[PDB]
């Protein structure tokens, strides 16, 4: 019987609100150190993100920003966060809206109701060794539906640069369209989200969010729970077909769900009819 | 595209 | 006398900064936007390329002389509690390079004082003669980080045409911080010819030498209730003495109407 | 010198 070992007390080296430990109860693989943990997105060439403070849409609220008069809320039709910072039950989990959180130009206070993602990680997460999918991340607590989990953080690169990257296991496209579009690559520089696996039955969803800037080329990718999550469950999202159409030649899905769309069996069956 | 991309 | 704002920073700092006025009827100043970090109003293109960061490889708490980040200022000038060493040069301070997101060390290393923000209890208050001022609500030992001079980053050329030149802090083709329209608590710190704090240029998340960040530290032990203040310097007074003179009231005062009148008697 | 007043280190 192999023991579960604690192999890193905090993969974030103190950068997150909470520690993110790393365990292994499966094999001999030591803590992964082929990348640089960063808590906030980085740049390795000039992106000219629009940071002009006078370009910010901002509210005039003197409330805690819970009224329908918050211009920030209005920018996503309404504010989708409840009094505890969770997405409302009616949130569109299929086609999420863009969220505009409050910013430095708003008249409101730092602890207003429209600042969830910018306040960082609050749930307890763990990096662990899975049986078949290398490293994954699991929850150390119950997580109610709509709760902010973590951001997909990494190195901002152009679409053309993403097209020439040797490792394509950590590329997240910020926009699905043509033209001047950007990507987060978490291969070399990333946060805990770089270890989140694909599940054909996902329990978290990615949502585009604006905080300190509103450059629409550079939304930030926030993961929220899409259902109540039980203690110990692996976290996972649907990576999508722009991933699997390429990756399925190299490996197939090991999520093990009855709903799996990307296993060897699901693929071979589709090939047949 | 030439490389795999996660996407919403 | 009266407590008139529980937190001028509206929760942006680590601690609240209250405002009081026991002098006169002036209401809490609101003709500016409180920001906790420097803002941009034009294309500045601060170099944030992570691969341009000099960074250390320390696996300890960066308390050793081998820390590369420390060596960039000849040594780290912070003691074990986050205070400037007694021997730190208070007249011509060095450039301080804090540890950063490219370093191998942890977030709590010993070379990260300024980036961890305000820790001392401060108060915005009404002075007798110099408008609004900032004072200490606790004792502050020598070398303690107080606050950063935060505001709007502008060019030299923009800084030369600004109508109000009461809040401009030169960074060093020099750039400036203007705290007139956007700033933090430091905008309210007055000039003292007998100063108790000093400004130090500091790098943290980037090392773009055009944009040092301005950190105030205590140049001596400070008692509860003492007004904080620094020496604004001659780039300030040479221009401003034409419009007003120093009210600090020190016997060492170099910028009062009297001191200037006595110096004109240079014959 | 300069047109406007400037605090400095
Ligand atoms: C973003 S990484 C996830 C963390 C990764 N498992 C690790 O050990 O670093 C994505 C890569 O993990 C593996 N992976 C993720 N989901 C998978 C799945 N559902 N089945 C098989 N492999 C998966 C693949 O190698 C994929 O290219
Ligand atoms: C950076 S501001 C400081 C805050 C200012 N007292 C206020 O009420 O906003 C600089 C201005 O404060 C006033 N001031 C600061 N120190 C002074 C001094 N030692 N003597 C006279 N006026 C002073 C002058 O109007 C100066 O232009
Ligand atoms: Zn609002
Ligand atoms: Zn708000
Ligand atoms: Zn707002
Ligand atoms: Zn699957
Ligand atoms: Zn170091
Ligand atoms: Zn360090
Ligand atoms: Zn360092
Ligand atoms: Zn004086």
């Amino acid at each position: 019987i192999r023991t579960e070992k604690i192999i890193c007390r905090d993969v974030a080296r103190g950068y997150e609100n909470v520690p993110i430990p790393c365990v292994n109860g499966v094999d001999g693989e030591p803590c992964p150190e082929d990348y640089k943990y960063i808590s906030e997105n980085c740049e390795t060439s000039t992106m000219n993100i629009d940071r002009n403070i006078t370009h910010l849409q901002h509210c005039t609220c003197v409330d805690d920003c819970s009224s329908s008069n918050c211009l920030c809320g209005q920018l996503s039709i309404r504010c989708w966060y409840d009094k505890d910072g969770r997405l409302l039950q009616e949130f569109n989990k299929i086609e999420p809206p863009l969220i505009f959180e409050c910013n430095q130009a708003c008249s409101c206070w730092r602890n207003c109701k429209n600042r969830v993602v910018q306040s960082g990680i609050k749930v307890r997460l763990q990096l662990y060794r899975t049986a078949k999918m290398g490293w994954g991340v699991r929850a150390l607590q119950t997580i109610p539906q709509g709760t902010f989990i973590c951001e997909y953080v990494g190195e901002l690169i152009s679409d053309a640069e993403a097209d020439v990257r040797e490792d394509d296991s950590y590329l997240f496209d910020l926009d699905n369209k043509d033209g001047e579009v950007y990507c987060i690559d978490a291969r070399y520089y990333g946060n805990i989200s770089r270890f989140i696996n694909h599940l054909c039955d996902p329990n978290i969803i990615p949502v585009r969010v604006f905080m300190l800037h509103q450059d629409l080329r550079f939304p930030r990718i926030a993961f929220f729970s899409s259902r109540d999550i039980r203690t110990g469950e692996e976290l996972g999202f649907d990576y999508g077909d722009r991933f699997w159409d390429i990756k399925s030649k190299y490996f197939t899905c090991q999520c093990g769900s009855e709903k799996c769309k990307h296993s060897a069996e699901a693929i071979a069956l589709e090939q047949s009819r | 595209k030439q490389t795999a991309r996660m996407s919403t």
